[PDB]
Order: C-alpha cells, then sequence, then structure tokens
C-alpha cells in the first residue's frame, strides 16, 4: 500500500452521530435523579 | 461490550437514589398520631 | 394504668412504652422487649432523626387508647413523680426528682390528655429542663436543652 493505518478517532461522521446521542440520553437522567435528592435533602436538614 | 456494562450501572444507580429521597422524605408522616399526608405526598411525590 | 407497658431486659426494667391514639410508641435508645406478649409481635420502623420507633395498635386493645391534643397554653401540668412548670418553651421540675431509669412517661394535661413524653434533661441548681418529644398540626418536633443528657 501506498498509503499510512489509521487509529482509533479516525471514524465516519455518521457513527460519531450516533455515539452522542445515545451517550446524551444517558446522562440527562442521572442529573434529573442527583436534582431531587439535594433537594429534599436541604429541606430535611432545614426545616428541623 | 465494556460500554454496554458502564451504561447500565449508570441507569441502575438514578433508580437507587430516587428510592432514597422517598423513603426519606415521606418518613415524618408516619409516626404522628392522628396524622394525614397531603393528597400530593400521598399520590405525586415521595409515593 | 393500663396504657403504660414495662420495657424489661435479663430481668431489669429498662423503660416504658406508652400506648397512644391508634399507635404504639417507644424510645429508640432503650434496649429490652415488651412485656405484652401480643405487642412483642408487631414490626417497628425506626427513626434515628428523632429517636422514635412506632407500630399500628392491633384492634383488641383500641378501648385502652389515652386521648391526646397539640393545644399547650402556659400554666402547670401534672406527671407521675409531682408537677411540672411549663413557661417560656421549657418544662421545668424541680431539682432532685428525677433520675436515671425512668424515661417513657407521659405528661398529662388537665384532663388527662398527653401532650409530650420526656426522654432526658438537664441538670441545673434550683430547677431542671427536660428534652422533650412534642408535636404539631402534621408534623413531630423534638427538644433538647443545652447540657442535657440521657436518662
Amino acid at each position: 500500500a501506498s498509503h499510512t493505518t489509521l487509529g482509533v478517532q479516525d471514524i465516519s461522521t455518521t457513527a460519531m452521530s450516533w455515539v452522542q446521542k445515545i451517550t446524551g440520553g444517558v446522562g440527562l437522567i442521572v442529573a434529573v435523579a442527583a436534582l431531587i435528592l439535594i433537594v429534599v435533602l436541604c429541606v430535611s436538614f432545614s426545616r428541623h | 461490550s465494556v460500554a454496554s456494562f458502564v451504561l447500565l450501572s449508570m441507569v441502575g444507580t438514578a433508580v437507587g437514589m430516587c428510592v432514597c429521597a422517598r423513603r426519606r422524605c415521606i418518613t415524618p408522616y408516619e409516626l404522628t398520631p392522628g396524622a394525614t399526608v397531603p393528597f400530593l405526598l400521598s399520590l405525586l411525590c415521595c409515593v | 394504668n393500663d396504657c403504660i407497658f414495662e420495657v424489661k431486659h435479663e430481668g431489669k426494667v429498662m423503660g416504658y412504652a406508652c400506648l397512644v391514639g391508634d399507635k404504639v410508641m417507644k424510645p429508640a435508645h432503650v434496649k429490652g422487649t415488651i412485656d405484652n406478649a401480643d405487642l412483642a409481635k408487631l414490626a417497628f420502623k425506626r427513626s434515628s432523626k428523632y429517636d422514635l420507633e412506632c407500630a399500628q395498635i392491633p384492634v383488641h386493645m383500641k378501648s385502652d387508647a389515652s386521648k391526646f391534643t397539640h393545644e399547650k397554653p402556659e400554666g402547670y401540668y401534672n406527671w407521675h413523680h409531682g408537677a411540672v412548670q411549663y413557661s417560656g418553651g421549657r418544662f421545668t421540675i424541680p431539682t432532685g426528682a428525677g433520675k436515671p431509669g425512668d424515661s417513657g412517661r407521659p405528661i398529662f394535661d388537665n384532663k388527662g390528655r398527653v401532650v409530650a413524653i420526656v426522654l432526658g434533661g438537664a441538670n441545673e441548681g434550683a430547677r431542671t429542663a427536660l428534652s422533650v418529644v412534642t408535636w404539631n398540626k402534621d408534623i413531630v418536633t423534638k427538644i433538647t436543652p443545652e447540657g442535657a443528657e440521657e436518662w
């Protein structure tokens, strides 16, 4: 061959788009659950 | 194979946090004699 | 007379349980078991924030329940060992009345209604202050004076 090899980052644009969508979805549901806990814990502490 | 495992761990954690908040949220109402849980807490939040 | 049950451990009396309204309540820090054979079979829930454990009263004992209120005017109240004066948000007991091992006794109003349970107290010269668990409409709250010790 007349060319060099490819690396781990050298992927198609369509594959990259799918990766971002799946990762973002899971991350969102974690953030929402965390926010619920913080308000409940703070109010219970302060209410006492 | 590895990516699937890690993503499954993230979802399960979110469920566990919700259960912890619910129990600590509601508990005060079960100790008071004659108390009634307000409609909103009974049905919609901290169910 | 009938609303008070003994709590015993290895033959020694550690404290008391009180049957009020529709719930049976026992302080969390007291060790031992319940003398009543039927009550000993119930499941209880624990909360470390208020040092309380509670369960539902079975139907056949409902006729023994005491009455309760939430109104707490300034004035005088009675208990097993004498009078108590309530003023300024604190319950005042003459010094020397009460010793460790006598926790779990209710305080009664003029008409005999339950208003509070005492779980420990502080030591001061002429008069002592108590640490009490009381309630309000739809909530429960705990009051502990500075320097209070468990009884």
